[PDB]
DNA sequence: AACCCTAACCCTAACCCTAACCCTAACCCTAACCCTAACCCTAACCCTAACCCTAACCCTAACCCTAACCCTAACCCTAACCCTAACCCTAA
DNA sequence: TAGGGTTAGGGTTAGGGTTAGGGTTAGGGTTAGGGTTAGGGTTAGGGTTAGGGTTAGGGTTAGGGTTAGGGTTAGGGTTAGGGTTAGGGTT
């Protein structure tokens, strides 16, 4: 009875502070934190998935950044893996730039 | 009775525009809750299905059916007629990679 | 333990740069996960929910509506070619379809007249 | 629960006609009807049987909805929204 | 004087049954070199070929080709037509979902 | 210094005759004279397809040279295995 | 020579036994053995691939007997599966016992 | 030897530095960032343009040299007319 | 039946070879543990079944208008020899 | 870099296969009335689970030996060239 309680965890708090920079006034019903919350969870297991492999075959046991990276230019297509290896060097250079 | 008869070909290019602006579920629900469990006896007996896998089935098998029939339409439009015939379902199976 | 300062907001990024790491690590994808992956990972996951989510309401004020429902999701992912081509075998949960009929058959075109008798 | 005809009379032919409508066709010959009866009945054998194997992985009675989401999308066709 | 003129359609179908029972490559081996020399150009320069990758690219091109010509054929046998006509081949990527 | 031809090979060697070999081992009999510039388009997005992917592999070692074991792994992704070419 | 090359591993002995059991009086070209040894190692990837999923998806963390065998219920076909599922459990039932 | 020929990078040639002195001479006050890829598609267009007219006379004389009247003859059909290097 | 192609060899002669032979490297027995898939009440919830209804949806005729099909020619275009002699092989 | 043989590359030509037109008839379409079944509710009771301590055997793991698999190599056993003979009809 008292506790005994599970706790799932998903990624739904993330996608509604991603709806509140892009767009301020609209609001995601239920279903569509569904259809989003699915969506997070299969381009996690594409760019896993094609970095596990890539390690693998040149005989290397670490996924440093240039291997998530290798990835994102193989899966997604043009004009979004374009615009997606120059947003993740920002994001990672500020984080060694700075502390 | 001089009333408003419909001529061959216009109560049917007021529907596909109807049905291809909605979200529902053409396929009765009832219905198709037997034809489910009566796949599933053979399979093994005393299968219990949850209420939310009886939905997720209506909606892909509902969702492969309204891919075959647009598959259908270009090929027989390719063959100068307008009315679907069953020797198009067939074609378009074998080239997809299907039943052959 | 002297203060707290989450790791997402020392790299600037919104989605979580520290739920990533352990899901990578104990989904048993490799031995040593490396800490420059995780920051990466969580950057190119948040520019895709950033392309969905802003085609999506940009096609809801166009239906007069003010919430992104199932429906206004496929008409953002089914129009965009780039994200037409990566989730090009997903189907949505209550989507429907994208309005088209092949011109050959709208209405008369040859005109149904046949025999037209006379000439 | 049955094991009689009804099951693939459940697909009248009002609603075998709706679906098609909804993908373009405008005349629909008769015997397309009854081929299209057999095509949904062979696609839920191959869902449903995948769904079966892992169920009784689990020792489990019950075909939950992950189940038939995993059946899904090992043979290409993923479905994103009833499930996780 | 010995015309001997096979009647349209019938020296191919000896034609057909010879190289249906046979694996050489139909391509030639020196121009098939440089096409995909000239087609690695724009992804990098400086790339240097080994002799093996050259053969497999030719055992792949010619087997997507040569399928894509039984299902033209098979597009072509229902219009009522015996030969295989450029709008055939666009029905074919269409259907098989290459787009 | 410089072959005075830069063409590199403009889609070219794939003559009338040897679209009209493949054709003929996959059943075609009648040809039609307009097929033979559209395959030489779909040869075309097929070739740069495969090779795409196969720098992306080569760039990642550092190497300089696409070795065959490359285009099987590439050839792998897009659906086509082939068997043994490399191994 | 000098060079001390690492070498390669190659399920290439392996095969040749198993064709003299089935026919004792053939034998494979080098060009055929490059295709069947990549089949030999093309089914390790399927069989074992969808033992890893199953693991995680019931929370267990062992890809044991029962893992191999709803693995391999799921990527074979038809009947090569009755006649598999049914033939590797008599080896494992003589490990047992020696 | 001269074992080399003109790759694609000539494109990017154009300097960001220069991109913004041929805008300073047209009262432009602060050039945004973005617009440096942009004016590097406007150029390219254009180049091209004047060259096909230019290599069309040519080839009618039979020639193998682009000499300048050939240069003057195309820009005064597109719309402009250069008066001065030319005759 | 103009007179065209199909089917025995048979020399010909390189690549699958069994060794065979080291020998290098990877398995196996032999000792340590830990940890987890077994085990169990329970208490909870949720699937199944049963009952009632009723009103939108299927079903089964009639009438008649198109569209699918089968001829009909015919006329453009894709087939089948023929001197090349250019270019791709083949070493080296 | 020779060099050489054959593959592609040009012409004609006649047939046959699209292609356009012109009738013919069943076959979908389109309304209109009867006869339901497929949806909703409410109960209720059994049918399957969710944690939770608790063993004990099945793993891992780090030492030895040592066996088995992975390179190299003459000389024979197919195996194709290489010509006759065969053999199918095939215009």
């Amino acid at each position: 009875k008292k506790r005994k309680r599970s706790r799932k965890e998903s990624y739904s708090v993330y996608v509604y502070k991603v709806l509140k920079q892009v767009h301020p006034d609209t609001g995601i019903s239920s279903k569509a934190m569904g259809i989003m919350n699915s969506f997070v969870n299969d381009i996690f297991e594409r760019i896993a998935g094609e970095a596990s492999r890539l390690a693998h075959y040149n005989k290397r046991s670490t996924i440093t950044s240039r291997e998530i990276q290798t990835a994102v230019r193989l899966l997604l297509p043009g004009e979004l893996a374009k615009h997606a290896v120059s947003e993740g060097t920002k994001a990672v250079t500020k984080y060694t730039s700075a502390k | 009775k001089k009333p408003h008869r419909y001529r061959p070909g216009t109560v049917a290019l007021r529907e596909i525009r109807r049905y291809q602006k909605s979200t529902e579920l053409l396929i009765r629900k009832l219905p198709f809750q037997r034809l489910v469990r009566e796949i599933a006896q053979d399979f093994k007996t005393d299968l219990r299905f949850q209420s939310s896998a009886v939905m997720a089935l209506q909606e892909a098998c509902e969702a492969y059916l309204v891919g075959l029939f647009e598959d259908t339409n270009l090929c027989a439009i390719h063959a100068k007629r307008v009315t679907i015939m069953p020797k198009d379902i067939q074609l378009a199976r074998r080239i997809r990679g299907e039943r052959a | 333990r002297a203060k707290a300062k989450t790791r997402s907001s020392r790299a600037g990024l919104q989605f979580p740069v520290g739920r990533v790491h352990r899901l990578l690590r104990k989904g048993n994808y490799s031995e040593r996960v490396g800490a420059g992956a995780p920051v990466y990972l969580a950057a190119v996951l948040e520019y895709l929910t950033a392309e969905i989510l802003e085609l999506a309401g940009n096609a809801a004020r166009d239906n007069k509506k003010t919430r992104i429902i199932p429906r206004h999701l496929q008409l953002a992912i089914r129009n965009d070619e780039e994200l037409n081509k990566l989730l090009g075998r997903v189907t949505i949960a209550q989507g429907g379809v994208l309005p088209n009929i092949q011109a050959v058959l709208l209405p008369k075109k040859t005109e149904s007249h046949h025999k037209a008798k006379g000439k | 629960r049955k094991v009689l005809r009804d099951n693939i009379q459940g697909i009248t032919k009002p609603a075998i006609r709706r679906l098609a409508r909804r993908g373009g066709v405008k005349r629909i010959s008769g015997l397309i009807y009854e081929e299209t009866r057999g095509v949904l009945k062979v696609f839920l054998e191959n869902v449903i049987r995948d769904a079966v194997t892992y169920t009784e992985h689990a020792k489990r009675k019950t075909v939950t909805a992950m189940d038939v989401v995993y059946a899904l999308k090992r043979q290409g066709r993923t479905l994103y929204g009833f499930g996780g």
